[PDB]
C-alpha cells in the first residue's frame, strides 16, 4: 500500500539551511490530497510547519515562515523541505505525514519512521 | 490562540481494565479532534478522526467521545499489545496544535 | 507561474440539474490567474514545456469563480445533457444521488438526497464499499461534509 | 488564488496541477 519512507542529513551546523527528502512510494504525490512535514521537539512536543497540496498551493506555519519552504518533484515522487537560517533549537525529529488539503478534517492517516536532525557544533 | 492541553501525562494500566484520556482547548473547536498511537519502532497510526469515528481497520476497544471543547478516549478490554504514547491533535483552523504524551 | 486542469460534477437543486462550466484549463501565478489559451501541446510526465504558447487572456468574471466566490461564477442548466455525474476526489466519492440510483452494498440501502441537500459526499464512515450501477468502488475515511446546505 | 474549498461544492475538483518553464 501506501508508504513513506523520509531521509537527509542530519548533522547540520548552525547558522546553514538543512535539507529534508520524503520519498512517498505506492501512490503518486500529484493525484490529490496534502502532504505536510511535522517535527516533534526533545520533550515529545509536536509542531505542525507547512503543507505541499496536490496542486501548488502552499501555507507554512506562522512561527518558521520567515524562513521555511515546501518544494516537490514529479519524476520522483518526493517532495522536500528547504529551511535556513537554522538556530540552536531546531533540532527535533521530523515525520513525513499525509491529509486532506480541506479544513477541517486535517488529519493525518500515514506517517513516516521519522528521521533525526541535530544542530550542534 | 489555539492551545491544548492533555491532562492525563501519566497512566497506568492492566490487562483487562478501562482507562481514560481526556484532551483540553481554549477556544471551541466542535468535535474535531483526532488521536494518534505511537508504538516504538513503527508509524505513527491514527484511531479516532473528527468526532468519534473508528478507522477502518482499528480494533472496536478504543472510542472516542467529547464535543465542543472536552474530549476523551476509552479503551476497553486492554490487551497487552495496546501500551504507546497517544496524542490529541486539533484539525479545526490552522496553527494545528497537538497534545502531550500519555503512557 | 502553475497550471490546472479542472473536472465538475452537476449539482441539483430540487428536481432540476445544474452545472457550474468554468475553463476546463485555468492558469495561476500566485499573484496572477489566467485561463489558459489553447493548451494544444503535450504534457510529458517531466512537467509542462509547452511549444507553442502565448499570453493569456484575463477576464475578471470567470476569474473570480474561482476566487471562492460562487454567487457569480458560470452557471448551465444541464437537463438535457447530464455528463458527469459522480467523481472520486480524496477517496471520498462525491455524486449527485438525486438524479442517479446510487447504492451501497453494504447493507443493499438506498441513500436519500433531499431538496434541502444539493450534493452528497458520500465516506466510508457511513458506506464502507459504494456500488453505482456498477462494481465495488472502496471508499477511505472521511474527507469532506456529508452534504452541502443549500443555503 | 483559486480556493479549493468554495470550488468544491458547485462540484468543481481540481483533477491535476503542474508548472511550466
Ligand atoms: C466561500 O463561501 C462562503 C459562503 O458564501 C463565504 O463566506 C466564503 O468567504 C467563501 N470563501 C472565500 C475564500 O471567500
Amino acid at each position: 500500500d501506501v508508504q513513506l519512507q523520509e531521509s537527509g542529513p542530519g548533522l547540520v551546523k548552525p547558522s546553514q539551511s538543512l535539507s529534508l527528502t520524503c520519498t512517498v512510494s505506492g501512490y503518486s504525490i500529484t493525484s490529490d490530497y496534502a502532504w505536510n512535514w511535522i517535527r516533534q521537539f526533545p520533550g515529545n512536543k509536536l509542531e505542525w510547519m507547512g503543507y505541499i497540496s496536490y496542486t501548488l498551493t502552499t501555507g507554512y506555519n506562522p512561527s518558521l515562515k520567515s524562513r521555511i519552504s515546501i518544494t516537490r518533484d514529479s519524476s520522483k515522487n518526493q517532495f522536500f523541505l528547504q529551511l535556513n537560517s537554522v538556530t540552536t533549537e531546531d533540532t527535533a525529529t521530523y515525520y513525513c505525514a499525509r491529509s486532506g488539503w480541506l479544513l477541517p478534517y486535517w488529519y493525518f492517516d500515514v506517517w513516516g519512521a521519522g528521521t533525526t536532525v541535530t544542530v550542534s557544533s | 490562540d489555539v492551545q491544548i492541553t492533555q491532562s492525563p501525562s501519566y497512566l497506568a494500566a492492566s490487562p483487562g481494565e478501562t482507562i481514560t484520556i481526556n484532551c483540553r482547548a481554549s477556544k471551541s473547536i466542535s468535535k474535531y479532534l483526532a488521536w494518534y498511537q505511537e508504538k516504538p519502532g513503527k508509524t505513527n497510526e491514527l484511531l479516532i478522526y473528527s468526532g468519534s469515528t473508528l478507522q477502518s481497520g482499528i480494533p472496536s476497544r478504543f472510542r472516542g467521545s467529547g464535543s465542543g471543547t472536552d474530549f476523551t478516549l476509552t479503551i476497553s478490554s486492554l490487551e497487552p499489545e495496546d501500551f504507546a504514547m497517544y496524542y490529541c491533535q486539533q484539525h479545526n483552523e490552522y496553527t494545528l496544535t497537538f497534545g502531550g504524551g500519555t503512557k | 507561474v502553475i497550471v490546472h486542469r479542472l473536472e465538475g460534477v452537476s449539482y441539483n437543486i430540487g428536481s432540476q440539474e445544474w452545472y457550474t462550466t468554468v475553463p476546463k484549463y485555468v492558469a495561476t501565478q500566485g499573484y496572477l490567474i489566467s485561463n489558459f489559451d489553447e493548451s494544444s501541446c503535450t504534457f510529458m510526465p517531466e512537467g509542462t514545456v509547452c511549444s507553442q504558447n502565448a499570453l493569456y487572456p484575463m477576464s475578471p468574471l470567470l476569474q473570480e469563480c474561482l476566487r471562492g466566490s460562487t454567487k457569480s461564477c458560470a452557471r448551465t442548466l444541464v437537463s438535457g445533457s447530464f455528463g458527469n455525474r459522480f467523481i472520486l476526489s480524496q477517496g471520498n466519492l462525491i455524486a449527485n444521488c438525486a438524479s442517479i440510483l446510487c447504492k451501497c452494498y453494504t447493507t443493499g440501502t438506498i441513500i436519500n438526497q433531499d431538496p434541502d441537500k444539493i450534493l452528497t459526499y458520500i465516506a466510508a464512515d457511513h458506506c464502507p464499499v459504494v456500488e453505482v450501477n456498477g462494481v465495488t468502488i472502496q471508499v477511505g475515511s472521511r474527507r469532506y461534509p456529508d452534504a452541502v446546505y443549500l443555503h
